[PDB]
C-alpha cells in the first residue's frame, strides 16, 4: 500500500482561525509513494463563514501545518488538522519529508514554490502563490517531522464582494522520503 | 610572445547565449591569458587558454549598461582587445497632452508626442514607429517619426467638436525574443480642440 | 498493465473545426496508474492548415473534449479524439476520473477544474504563455458517457506569435486527478 | 529498481565555472520509473565563490548538460556532471525516448516550466527552467542528451553579497524508452 488519503471527498477537519477550536475547512491531502520521492495533492475548501469572507481583501493569508511524530501519524493537539490520515487499502515512516534532504536548523533548501488559482465567481481567474516549507523547526520535543503550507495572494483589486465559497484549484509537488 | 597584429577588433551581440563565440586571436607552447580587463566588475568574457578564442561566460551581456568592453590578454611560453557590443532591441518604448486646431486649416502641425527609448540612438532600435488605434476611421490625421528628436508629429490632412484619437507606440524593428509576450498595446489618448 | 497511451508520437486523431470529417491535429495522452492518483500528460501538435494558422490571431483558443463511458474506452462518435487508447502491453476503468471527488451537477460547481499553464515557442523563439483548463465531469452530454475530461489551451497575448504558418506544437503538460476505484 | 539517484544530499559533482577540472556545484538528479512515463526531480546548489557571485547581476543564464551514452551511463568527459547516477538497490529504461524525442526548428524536443529563487532578504525572484532533450549528437558514442538552463531576468539584482545559490525544485516529466 502506497497512498495516505485524507479522503476523495472529505468533511470539515481543518481549521483556519486563530482561537476556533472547531473544525471549519476541509483539506484534501493525498501523498503517494513513488520509488524513491513522494508526490502530492493538496486541496482547500471553505466550510464556514470565516473562511468565505477571507477573500474580500487583496492581501491574505492561508496558514496549514501538520506536526507529525516519529511514527507518520498526525498530532492533533498541535497541528491544524484535526483528522489523522489513514491509507487505502490496509508504519507510514516512509511517506515523511527526509531529514537527510531536507534537515533541521538560513537553510533556503526546505522550500517548495508552485503556484495553484483560484477561480473567482464573476468569472475572472486569480492565481494564488504556494509555499510549502518542510521540516526547519521543531514545535516540541515529540515532533519529528513538519511540513507546513501557505496560499498566499497579493492582487490589485479584490476577487469577490460578497460572500463566496473558496475552493483553489489542485497544487502538485514531490519531496524526497524519509527510509 | 610577439603576437601576429596590433589591436584586435571584434564583436559580439547583446544577450547572447552562453559560450557563444565572440571572435579569435592568434599569435606565433602558446598559452593565451587574459591579464587585465578595463572593466572589470563582471567576469564578462572568457578566454580559451589553450586555442584563443573568446566565449562569452553565464553571466550574460547588456549594452544599455556598459557600451563597448577594452581587455588586454598576454600570450605566454601584449596587445589590445577591443569588443563592440552590437545592440538588440530589448526595450519598449515609453511615452512621458493636449492639442489646439484650428477651424479648415490644412497641413498644420498639432502637437509634439514625445517618446524615450533607450536603445542606441540613430537606429531603428529608438525610432518609434507609430501607428493608430481608434479615431483615424475618417482619415483625418497623419503621424510621423522625426528622426532627430524621436517625436511623434501630428498633422492635419483633410481639413475641420472634441475628435479625440489614441496612438499606440512600437519600434521600427522587431522586439527582442525576450522582450516580446511580455509587451501589451497601452493606447495613449490624446484630446484635440478645435476653435 | 498501469499505462494508457496514445502513441508516443501517433499521426492525426484529433478534431478541431467543428463540422470537419477527418482529423486535422495530432494528440498525445499518457495516463500514468500511479497509487491513488493519475499522472496525466498532454502535447497538442498541428497536422493541417487550419490548426497552423490559428496563432496569427492573439485572442485564440483550443478546445479538446474527450467522452469515455462506463467501461472506460473513448467514444468515437461525439468526442474530439477518434481513436480509442491503448495499453502499454495490450478494461480500463481505473484511469477515469472518479465520480466521489468530481461528481456532476445539474441545475454553480468549481471544484472539479485543473488549471495549469504550458509554453509556446513561437518562430522566432519568442515563449508565449497558454493558459490550460483541464475541466473534469461536471455536465453530462447524453445518455451514453459516463465521465467527461475536457482540455482548453488559452492564449490572450498583446501581439501575434506568428505571421507566416508554423507547426502548432504545445509544451508538455503535466497534471494529477483522483482516479475512479 | 526505479530511482536514479545522486544522493540526497551529495557532494560537489558538477561544473559550472567553464574552464575548471575540479567539480565546484552540486545537483541532485533523481529520475523514477512510472509506468510510461519518469518523474523528474533536479535541483542546484553551489559549492565555490564563482556561482556564488552569479547572481549579484540581472541576467544569469546557468547550463547544465548531461551526455549519455547506449547504455545508460553519463560519460564523465563531456558532460556537466563529473560522478554517474546510481540506482537504488542497465539504466536504459530511464532514458528519454528517441522515437518520441528524435535526433536531426524541432520545438518537439522541449519540456519548459519555472522554479523560484528566494533571495537572501526574500523576495521571490522567479527563474525560468528549460528542459531540452536530444535534438542534437556531440560525437559517435553519446546517445542521449539531457539540458537544462535556468535563465533569471529581473530590473534589479537578487543581492549585493554573496550567500548561496540554491534554486527550488523542479518537476517535469518525459516519455522513457523501454
Amino acid at each position: 500500500n502506497n497512498t495516505l488519503w485524507t479522503g476523495p471527498k472529505p468533511e470539515a477537519n481543518c481549521i483556519i482561525e486563530y482561537g476556533k477550536q472547531n473544525p471549519d475547512s476541509k483539506l484534501t491531502l493525498i501523498l503517494v509513494k513513488n520509488g524513491g520521492i513522494v508526490n502530492g495533492y493538496v486541496t482547500l475548501m471553505g466550510a464556514s463563514d470565516y473562511v468565505n469572507t477571507l477573500f474580500k481583501n487583496k492581501n491574505v493569508s492561508i496558514n496549514v501545518e501538520l506536526y507529525f511524530d516519529a511514527t507518520g501519524h498526525i498530532l492533533p493537539d498541535s497541528s491544524s488538522l484535526k483528522t489523522d490520515l489513514e491509507l487505502k487499502y490496509k508504519s507510514a515512516r516512509g511517506f515523511m519529508p527526509s531529514t537527510t534532504a531536507y534537515p533541521f536548523v538560513t537553510h533556503n533548501e526546505n522550500y517548495i514554490f508552485g503556484q495553484c488559482y483560484y477561480k473567482a465567481s464573476d468569472g475572472a481567474l486569480f492565481p494564488l502563490e504556494v509555499t510549502v516549507m518542510l521540516n526547519k523547526r521543531l514545535p516540541d520535543s515529540r515532533t519529528s517531522y513538519v511540513m507546513t503550507f501557505l496560499w498566499s495572494l497579493n492582487a490589485g483589486l479584490a476577487p469577490e464582494t460578497t460572500q463566496a465559497t473558496l475552493i483553489t484549484s489542485p497544487f502538485t509537488f514531490s519531496y524526497i522520503r524519509e527510509d | 610572445p610577439v603576437f601576429t597584429q596590433d589591436v584586435f577588433v571584434g564583436s559580439v551581440e547583446e544577450l547572447s547565449a552562453a559560450h557563444t563565440l565572440v571572435m579569435k586571436i592568434n599569435a606565433t607552447k602558446i598559452s593565451y591569458r587574459i591579464v587585465s580587463l578595463e572593466p572589470a566588475y563582471p567576469p564578462v568574457f572568457y578566454l580559451n587558454k589553450d586555442t584563443g578564442e573568446i566565449y562569452t561566460t553565464s553571466v550574460t551581456l547588456d549594452r544599455e549598461e556598459h557600451s563597448s568592453y577594452t581587455l588586454t590578454v598576454e600570450a605566454r611560453d601584449q596587445a589590445q582587445v577591443q569588443i563592440r557590443i552590437l545592440d538588440v532591441n530589448d526595450n519598449i518604448p515609453v511615452v512621458e497632452l493636449e492639442g489646439m486646431v484650428e477651424e479648415n486649416q490644412v497641413n498644420v502641425e498639432v502637437t509634439r508626442i514625445k517618446v524615450f527609448d533607450a536603445d542606441e540612438i540613430g537606429s531603428d532600435n529608438w525610432l518609434a514607429n507609430f501607428t493608430f488605434a481608434s479615431g483615424n476611421e475618417g482619415g483625418y490625421f497623419h503621424i510621423e517619426t522625426d528622426a532627430q528628436t524621436n517625436e511623434g508629429i501630428v498633422t492635419l490632412i483633410k481639413e475641420v467638436k472634441n475628435l479625440d484619437f489614441s496612438v499606440i507606440v512600437a519600434n521600427k524593428a522587431a522586439f527582442h525574443k525576450s522582450i516580446r509576450s511580455k509587451y501589451k498595446p497601452t493606447p495613449i489618448p490624446i484630446k484635440v480642440k478645435v476653435k
